[PDB]
């Protein structure tokens, strides 16, 4: 950095290294979470404040001082495992069901067992959403849920199905340290960003007990 | 002379002791985490500062063995050396818990207010002043420290020659500033913890929980016996009780156990804010790898 | 299009202050190092003052140094340049020059259309031999100029530049370092040189080429410039 | 039933081809390798006036 | 019907004049050339300020700049001599999985999961770096870029395809079709004349640039290969795949020459290159480390043991004077 313009060019680059970490700054407060599960899941609708911005989908809804960033891997149409580490890192994973779609059940546990197993998401939570309450209540009724799970004992009322529904999904965990937290919401709950909000929190409590050295 | 025999006798053997095992598991904690090539999170700057304050403290105790043992013979500039690395130490281990105990309640319980997506959360400032106030508490150790010649034992140790007033005050300094303000900023801060624990969902809160509650009471437990002496011999020199040989025998020997004590607190400072961790024992098993 | 220019200039007295605005349109004003060179009547260039890319660093020249102060507004994207006592000396024509500093740039590309000023009434100095230099088109020529210190530094690089300046325009630049040919001038032109000697060849001289023709050096603050050399068709 | 129809097509294209043994290929990757020994900073140490690093 | 039959005998016949032409390994020819002993490089740079995880990386033509792409939406221009940031281009998007840098140095390219091919320009008047073009057409996730001129760039996806296209058009000038699955890299012949690409399907093809045809097909590898590099002469290249092996493969003779595979390797490769004389083949893994091999004996002749993470891509400037690494915990290092 001796010469007249060698200096001048160190000078750039600490305007440079200036800016990258004002940028990294102004994202800080965001939080990453990864949108999962079949197609007409409602998995484009879950919280009405969208905003949203072929490929990656992203929206980016804020809430209770703090950003949440919301990414759609749906139309990639290719093999997960290549394209899944990319996401490695991401706070929780947002996975959503449709109670509705019996024909389409399979294909989501099928979904939920290999991203809960996958070697890199062996540490994120899974925010599991049972969406379209009152359809599976209509149709339940004209259609007991029999032909969708052979195995099912229990009565045929709408609290008994909901219930072995979400156990099923919950059999997939087979890990410790990861929790599910499911909810059943409905075409009509606006109140979808806070329970994202609650259980992130939990999620942001657990991992700093990690970092903290207090587990 | 039954309390100068039993100093003789055991503490040797028990500072010897002290010095190995705390060498190797403070050496071992501050190692390991010098060998990160990246970042390091706060907890774990303050658990180096810890490390090297007990490394240092730990270091310190064999000289103060030999001054049990006979005499001291490394003249007074040693004396004063030793008096205020010992001071220095303890009291950057006091604040250096407190502010493990604050950070911990930061990240746990404003757990939302503080998110960071994973920059490195820079906390030098707190150590350097932490650094800083502890050298000077330390300073009247370097003004006054000296080696005394004592004509009723023809012994030489490291004593202080302040004034009874003086002596008094440090006393006070050290109870106040080394146990009672930490002792409450760690029940503050754990009790907060657990009370956001108790209220949260997950499978890890339990040994949490359970962590939170051990740390606090070995502290409590092995620092509180020796400053209850202290206060019990604050009361005797202040004119609060009767002065006899069987009581100042009984108050040195209560004294010198309870010192052991809370140095053996140090030395069990790894086993509790650095082995118990997962990422502490991840990295010491990468290390031993390497 | 990139464009500076300058307004400020006029009749002042003895002893006053005057400021002359640069205003930048059609590039990132924030990201150059912007100059100050004037021209005395028919005498040559010389480097006045530099304010920086953020305004981080500043430098005069010795002759002006704390009568003349350089400022930069980059919201506006505008340069300035105030000075407050004024000697017949100062009587010149000012240019906004920009630079941009990073490995392999052209630190001094694009000069301003300059505007007239007129009072009422240890560096290295480089030196050209010859003022004038008569010759015809279609025959090759050569400009030559030398340096007290060897221009050579420790990187490998020689600081040196060659600037052409048309009858009645602004200074262009040729050669930025010692061989590289800057960015839409013609490929003829070529640089060659070992520390202290110098040398610009022209390959089948044109009817534009006609003009003067200065050396500088970037090796150190302050700059300087030569005398220059004229070419007369 | 069409899409087989250019692949058995591409593998008559990629079977007539003119190889060549083994030993003749394996031994042209050794003498180049030998041949540009003398160039290669990372295969023998530089004397390090002539490292840029 | 009859047709799955040909191509059965088709397979077979390949597999009969492949057979034929092996007459000696490739380690049973040079097993009397001494060793190269054991290769001790120690880091020279240690090139730092990205945030997010680095994905990629190129070397310019004139061994001293560098391009670095991160998960932090940067693009970040290094002088690696000084370790200078040259410049700093901020992405639409992301989600970036590859950078390349110009023969030239004028231009600069960057993708990902956009699926969209972004041309920066380098030297422009206005003094900052400018989107020139965005080539759109492929329906998945971008793997690899690289330039053949100022003018046309060769591009693979996950769309099983590859694709070279006109940037001044921004049209599709060739698109190669014929593997069955995600191709995860491609390199360039030295001619830049033909080029080879590494599937996820196992397999690697070569293809003519001129004329969009696929020469040849080479197998072998267990599972998808992740990373591909031209051999210097141009007359072999090497593999890095899942399988925790690397295979070196010859087009004249038509298979596999030799195997870099160890015991103790477990993971898989993430990115290949060689060396200028093309004697030591450098590869990194998942397990933190590059491993060194003797590309003519396959035997490990040393480790750049650096970084605490992922290596995920790996480079060797044009003189062979260094190699850079970087690695998912966001710092690239330069090796002598
Ligand atoms: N009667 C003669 C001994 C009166 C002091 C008493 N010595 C012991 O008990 C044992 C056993 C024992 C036996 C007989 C003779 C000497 C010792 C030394 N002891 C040590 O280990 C080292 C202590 C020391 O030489 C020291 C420490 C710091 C600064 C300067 C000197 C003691 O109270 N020491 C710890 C205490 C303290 C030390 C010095 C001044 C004031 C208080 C303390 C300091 C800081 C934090 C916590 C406690």
């Amino acid at each position: 950095t001796l010469s007249a313009e060698e200096r001048a060019a160190l000078e750039r680059s600490k305007a440079i290294e200036k800016n990258l970490k004002e940028d990294g700054i102004s994202a800080a407060k965001d939080v990453k979470l990864l949108l999962l599960g079949a197609d007409n899941s409602g998995k484009s609708t879950i919280v009405k404040q969208m905003k949203i911005i072929t490929g990656i989908v992203e929206t980016h809804f804020t809430f209770k001082n703090l950003h949440f960033r919301l990414f759609d891997v749906g139309g990639q149409r290719s093999e997960r495992k290549k394209w899944i580490h990319c996401f490695e890192d991401v706070t929780a994973i947002i996975f959503c069901v449709d109670l509705s779609d019996y024909n389409r059940m399979h294909e989501s546990l099928m979904l939920f067992d290999s991203i809960c197993n996958n070697k890199f998401f062996i540490d994120t939570s899974i925010i599991l959403f049972l969406n379209k309450k009152d359809l599976f209540g209509e149709k339940i009724k004209k259609s007991p849920l029999t032909i969708c799970f052979p195995e099912y004992t229990g009565p045929n009322t709408y609290e008994d199905a909901a219930a072995y529904i979400q156990a099923q999904f919950e059999s997939k965990n087979r890990s410790p340290n990861k929790e599910i937290y499911c909810h059943m919401t409905c075409a009509t709950d606006t109140n979808n960003a806070q329970v994202i909000f609650d259980a992130v929190t939990d999620i942001i409590i657990a991992n700093n007990l990690r970092g903290c050295g207090l587990y | 002379d039954f309390s100068l025999n039993f100093d003789r006798a055991f503490l040797p053997a028990l500072y010897s002791l002290l010095f190995l095992l705390g060498l190797l598991g403070n050496g071992a904690v501050a190692a390991v985490l010098l060998s990160r090539r990246t970042a390091l999170s706060s907890t774990d700057t303050f658990l180096l500062h810890l490390a090297v304050a007990d490394t240092l403290l730990v270091l310190t105790l064999p000289l103060w063995a030999v001054d049990a043992a006979v005499q001291w013979v490394f003249g007074s500039g040693l004396c004063k050396v030793a008096g205020a690395l010992f001071n220095i130490n303890f009291y950057a281990g006091a604040l250096l818990l407190a502010c493990i105990s604050f950070d911990r309640y930061l990240n746990i319980v404003h757990a939302t207010q503080l998110y960071r997506r994973g920059p490195p959360a820079r906390v030098t400032l707190t150590c350097l002043a932490v650094w800083g106030l502890c050298l000077l508490f330390a300073l009247p150790d370097f003004i006054f420290l000296s080696a005394h010649h004592d004509e009723r034992l023809n012994a030489t140790h490291c004593q202080y020659n302040f004034p009874q007033v003086g002596r008094t005050a440090l006393r006070v300094l050290q109870l106040v500033a080394g146990f009672l303000l930490p002792l409450l900023v760690m029940a503050y801060c754990y009790a907060h913890i657990l009370a956001v624990l108790l209220v949260s969902r997950g499978q890890r809160r339990l040994r949490a929980m359970r962590l939170v509650v051990v740390v606090v009471v070995a502290f409590a437990l092995c620092w509180t016996p020796y400053h209850l002496v202290v206060l019990v011999d604050i009361l005797m020199d202040l004119g609060a009780l009767a002065r006899n040989c069987g009581r100042e025998s009984r108050v040195d020997v209560a004294k010198s156990v309870t010192s052991g004590l809370g140095y053996m607190h140090c030395c069990l400072n790894p086993l509790l804010y650095a082995f118990v961790g997962v990422k502490f024992r991840e990295r010491m098993w990468m290390l031993l790898l390497r | 299009d990139v464009q500076l220019v300058e307004s400020g200039g006029g009749l002042v007295q003895p002893g006053g202050s005057r400021k002359l605005s640069c205003s930048a349109s059609g590039f990132a004003f924030s990201s150059f190092g912007m100059h100050w060179v004037r021209q005395a009547p028919e005498k040559g260039l010389e480097w006045v003052a530099y304010i920086s890319s953020g305004s981080g660093t500043i430098y005069y020249a010795d002759t002006v140094k704390g009568r003349f102060t350089i400022s930069r507004d980059d919201p506006k994207n505008t340069l300035f340049l105030q000075m407050t006592s004024l000697r017949s000396e100062d009587t010149a024509m000012y240019y906004c020059v920009r630079s941009i500093y990073y490995y392999g740039s052209s630190p001094f590309d694009f000069w301003g259309q300059g505007t007239t000023l007129t009072v009422s009434s240890s560096d290295i100095v480089m030196t050209q031999a010859t003022s004038s230099v008569p010759v015809t088109p279609g025959e090759s020529v050569s400009i030559s100029c030398r340096s007290s210190k060897s221009l050579l530094h420790s990187n490998g690089n020689t600081y040196l530049y060659w600037f052409l300046q048309r009858p009645g325009q602004s200074p262009q630049l040729l050669i930025y370092r010692m061989s590289n040919l800057a960015s839409g001038v013609p490929d003829r032109f070529s640089g060659s040189g070992s520390g202290t000697a110098f040398t610009l060849t022209i390959s089948r001289l044109e009817a534009e080429d006609v003009g003067v023709y200065y050396c500088m050096q970037h090796l150190e603050y302050p700059l300087t410039f030569g005398a220059g050399t004229k070419l007369e068709l | 039933i069409a899409q087989a129809r250019k692949l058995v097509e591409q593998l008559k294209m990629e079977a007539n081809i003119d190889r060549i043994k083994v030993s003749k290929a394996a031994a042209d990757l050794m003498a180049y390798c030998e041949a540009h020994a003398k160039e290669d900073p990372l295969l023998t140490p530089v004397p390090a006036s002539e490292n840029p690093f | 019907d009859q047709l799955r039959q040909e191509a059965e005998q088709l397979k077979n016949q390949i597999r009969d004049a492949r057979k034929a032409c092996a007459d000696a390994t490739l380690s049973q020819i040079t097993n009397n050339i001494d060793p190269v002993g054991r290769i001790q490089m120690r880091t020279r740079r240690t090139l730092r300020g990205h945030l997010a995880k680095i994905y990629a990386m190129h070397w310019g033509t004139d061994s001293r700049l560098l391009v670095s792409a991160s998960q932090d939406g940067k693009l970040i221009i290094w002088d690696s001599y000084t370790t200078n940031k040259v410049h700093a281009i901020p992405l639409r998007s992301s989600w970036v999985m590859t950078c390349a840098y110009a023969p030239s140095g004028n231009y600069v390219a960057c993708g990902g999961l956009d699926n969209i091919c972004s041309i920066y320009n380098l030297k422009t008047r206005e003094g900052n770096v400018r989107v020139s073009r965005e080539l759109a057409g492929h329906t998945g996730y971008l793997s690899c870029c690289r330039f053949l001129d100022d003018n046309q760039i060769v591009t693979s996806s996950g769309d099983t395809t590859c694709a070279l296209w006109d940037i001044e058009t921004g049209q599709q000038t060739t698109t190669f079709t014929g593997h069955t699955g995600d191709v995860m890299s491609l390199s360039l012949a030295p001619d830049t004349r033909l080029f080879v690409s590494g599937a996820c399907d196992a397999s690697a093809k070569l293809w003519d640039v001129r004329e969009g045809m696929c020469r040849q097909t080479f197998t072998g590898h267990e599972s998808d290969i992740n990373a591909i590099c031209f051999f210097p002469n141009g007359n072999a290249f090497a593999t890095g795949s899942d399988d925790a092996t690397c295979r070196l493969f010859d087009l004249r003779a038509d298979q596999e020459l030799m195997t870099y595979s160890h015991d103790n390797i477990i993971c898989g490769i993430t990115s290949v290159s060689f060396s200028k004389s093309g004697r030591l083949l450098l590869a990194g893994y998942d397990d933190f480390n590059c491993n060194v091999w003797d590309a003519l004996k396959a035997d490990r002749a040393g480790v750049l043991a650096g970084h605490d993470n992922r290596v995920s891509c790996l480079g060797v400037t044009d003189d062979g004077m260094a190699v850079a690494t970087g690695s998912w915990d966001s710092f690239l290092k330069i090796w002598n």
